């Protein structure tokens, strides 16, 4: 009933955001016959909406050191970051940004002609001792727009084979190795199997598990769901980042660059309250701390607007020429989506779901790992990078301007690792003649679903549940009710209802597939949350307010009994789902503390984390 | 030339500007010089102009060739008749004045 | 792995043999004054050329010369308001086309491309066309 | 208690043999809907007719996905306010003079292939230093890119231009030409003369007759008409 088209490549890259594009043409540049499968035309990917910039220790504004950036990130991750990946990411950052400028990325410029860099949240000089860093490289407040358009422009020079508006359905697994992906061609309704020696998953995040997010409608955790359906673990999915300043109402992002250029958060009584919550960093503290502070002001009665449900981001004290040069994008967006003239009046903002710290666990080389009897084991032929991956360079809380960096550093890493491990033209592995049939069986079932709960109605129930139960602050009983409700919704997917019985551009069907995907991500996110009985980074349990490491690092370690692995929480969550039932199983794996080179870059031991 | 398209674009603007200068010339110095310049400028500007309309709206190798061939005939006959009028009759400037004395 | 030329070829190959419709354009698109004035510039240009070409044919083919036809027209003692209306009708397209032609030549120098200026210059063109036509037809 | 707004939306199903394009009217309560047309489209799809098909992603006017013809003009549904005059029905059409894949989804791959054809990426004569050091560019030369690099490739402009309607096979259209100019005046780029040489034919550039529908329609407030006129000036003044 469905005609299947078979393809053979050296490498298939799923996703064409910043990470997938960089991975894909890096592979072609390395001589690999490479397919890139994307459900969007590449420049529509959520990366296009990125704003404030990309970190790299170029030293264009003051003397810098990539090791300071390493330190910032490790402290930002709240010691759930793998420090070997962070070493790799922050040491590669200057070269990676320079690679982008040399591609033609139209960076804003200094008087010396070099890439202009701005301050951003949680970044410092001298390993936390030397004051505010200025290492966020940017194209005004449109950095992601230019990054993606530059990467897409660059990709056109190579023989990469693009499969645009193809929806990836599942991985093709055999004996623990990935053999490729199966996908739906949205333009003509045909099923396509992409056989390849190496598959790279760069499918972005899943902010749309919630009711309010900065994410595109297309951030539905598709590659994450595919890993889950492959019987593989996802990692740290409970760590969801609330960006401090999504615009009130529409939820659009207002860059942290506003605060990096001088903007301040004020409440209903005019107080710049971050001076009280984070006396040093103020409005440039880490996002988990700012988002938590904003939330406390609102629920403690100092919220702004007629409903007392948001706070103000004030920019008008800043010279209007600086606003026009540094923040044009949010200047137009604030007028469109809030009728606000930023040179006269503040922007209404509240913490908004923005970014997924968790994802597909990889090593620092991009290789997806599983974890069996206390040992990380690379999943052969499978890679992940970008927001869909958990490398984990962000651990429990990402620094602003570190994601776009992650994208191009680890996208390239995936290409480099395949190139140092495989040769082009090596025999593409066979797949059984009916590989992927179950993906088609599922798609067909949705296409003709005639139950009692339409897709929009289940999706809204998921989003409201996540919003009310897995928010900035959490507690056990509310998380448990969120778990119960979400498992109920998952069972109710049996009563799903579609109407479009076509196959060509059936977005009714495609969005029901996305709902299946979101649901698998949401189920792991909230059950992970309920079981993590500690507070770390963006995961704040008001019933477990302390960070629980293997030592109490607030006191001298001299004479301390190390806590057993099972009795502390400085460990990654690993989550599995029995897709048939929706049952979530959890396991844990240690955080990597070693760097790539101890003499070049010290491992940073866990410490009290304050801004 | 390898720059045939931009040179043609430039020639069009130049002839448009030339024709524009001939209108004061016809009012202020009517005579054989202006009469024949108008004959030349009016034919060339209209020919290039009608050529742009053909390029926009006629498609297919044969209909394109047919339209352009008929345009050459139309332009060649138009220039011939305007020179004819200028030589054997009162000429463009005088004819306009005579028309306007009605 | 496909060049731009191959992509364009496949587009036309795919779509012309498809059952896909062409979305509407001229029947549904909203008009503006610059758009109306742009095509009137083309329509007056073409009409002026056809008028010049018909005049040129008449010089080659008619058995009488121009002073005879002027004398004939005067012999009909047409009304002054009807003479004025024919003069105005004759000079209006030349007038429109000339002024808007000047506007085009300013654009070719790179000036007046702000949309608000495109509107200003169009309205300026219309009032000059009107004034010059009324003034010329009164001569 | 409610404000019923009427939308009349173009429909065509390729999976119905012999289906003919038609308009379908939906009624939306503006009191229970966001302010933008995409908000109404999404509300209709979720609540009244999940077969209604359109492209969208960012809903803040940066990805360019949702370009369509709303009330006779090409715009982004996600930044185009809903007209609250309840006595007017808003008509919604696909981008004009495009092949319709389904409902409001047009085939943009010719548009993309034209963009690919101008090589929209930095080119230096000596690229052996690719990736060692940042290229220097003054604040003044970087300012020349403002108004150009912001394009989101939504194709609103090109599908509003009548010259692209009649000759979109060979005329690059305003979106692609303005990107060609974006690379011509990038001071880091060494291929200005070659980029101009590509447009030495009757169609690629010179089907533009300064209609200026493109600049009027651009959801980003850009001026592709002006950029085209600067190209034309460069075409006439460059040597070899
Ligand atoms: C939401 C957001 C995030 C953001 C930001 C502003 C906004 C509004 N600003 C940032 C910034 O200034 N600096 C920074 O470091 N980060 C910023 N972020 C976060 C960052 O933009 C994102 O995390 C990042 O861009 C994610 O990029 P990535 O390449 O990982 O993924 P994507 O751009 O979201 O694209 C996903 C691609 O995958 C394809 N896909 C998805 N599902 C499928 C299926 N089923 N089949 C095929 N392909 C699929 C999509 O097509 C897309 O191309
Ligand atoms: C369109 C038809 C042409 C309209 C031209 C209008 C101008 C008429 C005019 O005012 O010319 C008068 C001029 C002086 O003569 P008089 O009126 O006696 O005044 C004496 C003191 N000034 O008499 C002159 O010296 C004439 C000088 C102007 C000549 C104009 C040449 C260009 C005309 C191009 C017209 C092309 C279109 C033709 C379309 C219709 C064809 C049948
Ligand atoms: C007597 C005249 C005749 C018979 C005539 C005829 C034409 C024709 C047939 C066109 C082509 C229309 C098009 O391509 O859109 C044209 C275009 C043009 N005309 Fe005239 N014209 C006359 C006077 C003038 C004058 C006095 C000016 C000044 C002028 C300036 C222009 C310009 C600038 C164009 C180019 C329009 C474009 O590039 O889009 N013309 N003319
Ligand atoms: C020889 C005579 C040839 C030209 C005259 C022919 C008559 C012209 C008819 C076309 C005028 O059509 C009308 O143009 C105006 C001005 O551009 C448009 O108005 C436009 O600008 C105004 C003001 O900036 C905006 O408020 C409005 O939303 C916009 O559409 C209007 O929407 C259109 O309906
Ligand atoms: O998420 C980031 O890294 C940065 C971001 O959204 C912003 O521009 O504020
Ligand atoms: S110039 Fe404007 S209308 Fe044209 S594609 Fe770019 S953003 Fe869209
Ligand atoms: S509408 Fe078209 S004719 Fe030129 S000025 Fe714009 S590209
Ligand atoms: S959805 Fe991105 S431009 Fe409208
Ligand atoms: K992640
Ligand atoms: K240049």
């Amino acid at each position: 009933q469905y005609p299947v088209v078979d393809h053979e490549f050296d490498a298939v890259v799923v996703g064409a955001g910043g990470a997938g594009l960089r991975a894909a043409f890096g592979l072609s540049e390395a001589g690999f016959n490479t397919a890139c499968v994307t459900k969007l035309f590449p420049t529509r990917s959520h990366t296009v909406a990125a704003q404030g910039g990309i970190n790299a220790a170029l030293g264009n504004m003051e003397d810098d050191n990539w090791r300071w950036h390493f330190y910032d990130t490790v402290k930002g991750s709240d010691w759930l970051g793998d420090q070997d990946a962070i070493h790799y990411m922050t040491e590669q950052a200057p070269a990676a940004v320079i690679e982008l400028e040399n591609y033609g990325m139209p960076f804003s410029r200094t008087e010396e002609g070099k890439i202009y860099q701005r301050a951003f949240g949680g970044q410092s000089l001298q390993f936390g001792k030397g004051g505010q860093a200025h290492r966020c490289c940017c194209v005004a407040d449109r950095t992601g727009h230019s990054l993606l358009h530059t990467l897409y422009g660059r990709s056109l020079r190579y023989d990469t084979s693009y499969f645009v508006e193809y929806f990836a359905l599942d991985l093709l697994m055999e004996n623990g190795e990935c053999r490729g992906v199966i996908a739906l061609c949205i333009e003509d309704g045909t099923i396509h199997r992409f056989r390849a020696k190496n598959t790279v998953i760069a499918t972005g995040g899943y902010g749309r598990t919630y009711f309010s997010c900065t994410s595109a409608h297309t951030s539905t955790g598709d590659g994450t769901a595919m890993v889950t359906r492959a019987g593989l673990p996802c990692q740290d999915l409970e760590f969801v980042q609330f960006h401090p300043t999504g615009i009130y109402g529409a939820g659009c992002l207002i860059t942290e660059g506003c605060r990096g250029e001088g903007g301040i958060l004020i409440n209903s009584q005019g107080e710049r309250f971050m001076e009280r919550y984070a006396p040093v960093a103020k409005d440039l503290a880490s996002r988990d701390v700012v988002s938590r502070s904003m939330t406390i002001e609102i629920r403690e009665g100092r919220g702004c607007g007629p409903e007392k449900d948001h706070v103000y981001l004030q920019l008008h004290h800043l010279p209007p020429q600086q606003l026009a040069t540094r923040l044009p994008g949010i200047s137009e967006t604030a007028m469109i989506f809030a009728g606000v003239d930023v040179t006269k009046e503040p922007i209404p903002v509240l913490p908004t779901v923005h970014y997924n710290m968790g994802g597909i666990p990889t090593n620092y080389k991009g290789q997806v790992i599983t974890h069996v009897n206390g040992e990380d084991k690379v999943v052969p032929g499978l890679y992940a990078c970008g927001e869909a991956a958990s490398a984990s360079v962000h651990g429990a809380n990402r620094l602003g301007a570190n994601s776009l960096l992650d994208l191009v550093v680890f996208g390239r890493a995936c290409a480099l690792t395949i190139a140092e491990t495989c040769k082009p033209g090596e025999p593409v592995p066979s797949i059984k003649p009916n590989a992927g049939e179950e993906s088609v069986a599922n798609l067909d079932k949705l296409r003709f679903a005639d139950g009692t709960i339409r897709t929009s109605e289940a999706r809204l129930n998921m989003q409201k549940t996540m919003q009310s139960h897995a928010a900035v602050f959490r507690t056990g009983s509310i998380l448990q009710e969120g778990c119960e409700k979400l498992s109920q919704i998952y069972r109710d997917l049996a009563h799903l209802k579609t109407f479009d019985r076509g196959i060509v551009w059936n977005t009714d069907l495609v969005e029901t597939l996305e709902l299946q995907n979101l649901m698998l991500c949401a189920l792991q996110t909230i059950y992970g949350a309920e079981a993590r009985k500690e507070s770390r980074g963006a995961h704040a349990r008001e019933d477990y307010k302390l960070r629980i490491d293997e030592f109490d690092y607030s006191k001298p370690l001299q004479g301390q009994q190390k806590r057993p692995f099972e009795e502390h929480w400085r460990k990654h969550t690993l989550s599995y789902v029995d897709v048939k039932s929706g049952k979530v199983t959890l396991k844990y794996r240690p955080v990597i503390d070693r760097t790539l080179n101890e003499e070049d870059c010290s491992s940073v031991p866990p410490a009290i984390r304050s801004y | 030339s390898s720059k045939a398209a931009s040179l043609h674009w430039t020639s069009e603007r130049a002839v448009s500007a030339l024709l524009l200068g001939l209108l004061p010339a016809a009012y202020l110095y009517p005579g054989p010089a202006v009469d024949y310049s108008l004959a030349a400028a009016l034919t060339l500007h209209g020919h290039w102009g009608l050529g742009q309309v053909i390029t926009d709206y006629v498609h297919g190798d044969t209909p394109i060739k047919v339209a352009n061939t008929g345009l050459y005939v139309l332009s060649a006959i138009t220039f011939t008749g305007l020179c004819y009028f200028n030589y054997y009759d009162v000429g463009i400037c005088k004819a306009v004045a005579m028309l306007w004395s009605i | 792995a496909t060049t731009a030329k191959e992509e364009m070829a496949r587009f036309w190959e795919k779509n012309t043999k498809s059952s896909r419709p062409l979305s509407p354009h001229i029947s549904i698109y909203k008009w503006s004054l610059p758009m109306a004035m742009s095509i009137t510039h083309r329509g007056t240009g073409v009409a002026l050329s056809l008028g010049v070409s018909l005049f040129s044919l008449a010089a080659l083919l008619l058995p009488e010369q121009f002073p005879h036809y002027v004398a004939v027209v005067k012999s009909l003692s047409l009304s002054p308001a009807l003479i004025y209306s024919a003069k105005f009708a004759l000079v209006f397209p030349l007038s429109y086309h000339t002024w808007n032609g000047i506007r085009h030549l300013v654009w070719d120098m790179g000036k007046g491309f702000k949309l608000s200026q495109v509107e200003q210059s169009g309205v300026v063109v219309l009032i000059l066309t009107l004034l010059s036509s009324a003034a010329i037809a009164a001569m | 208690t409610s404000r019923i707004k009427k939308f009349s939306i173009y429909r065509w199903d390729p999976d119905k043999p012999g289906d003919k394009p038609r308009m379908q009217t939906y009624e939306v309560d503006l009191n229970k809907c966001g302010p933008m047309v995409l908000d109404a489209l999404i509300k209709i799809k979720n609540e009244l007719d999940s077969t209604l098909t359109f492209r969208r992603s960012c809903r803040e006017g940066i990805c360019g996905s949702c370009a369509m013809n709303i009330a006779g003009g090409n715009t982004l549904a996600c930044t185009k306010k809903i007209d609250p005059d309840l006595s007017k029905t808003t008509k919604i059409y696909p981008l004009p003079h495009m092949y319709v894949v389904k409902d409001l989804v047009p085939d943009l791959s010719n548009f993309y292939a034209q963009y690919k054809s101008i090589e929209p990426y930095l080119k230096k004569k000596d690229e052996s230093k690719q990736g060692k050091e940042q290229y220097l560019q003054s604040i003044e030369d970087r300012q020349k890119l403002d108004g150009l690099y912001e394009c989101i490739l939504c194709a609103c402009c090109s599908t509003s231009c009548p010259s692209y309607w009649w000759n979109g096979d060979k005329y690059l259209g305003p979106a692609v030409l303005m990107q060609a100019y974006r690379w011509m005046i990038d001071s880091r780029d060494d291929y200005t003369e070659e980029r101009l040489a590509q447009l030495q034919d009757p169609f690629s550039l010179y089907r533009c007759h300064t209609i200026m529908n493109c600049t009027r329609t651009c959801p980003k407030g850009l001026n592709p008409g002006k950029a085209i006129a600067e190209i034309k000036k460069m075409m006439a003044t460059y040597k070899e």
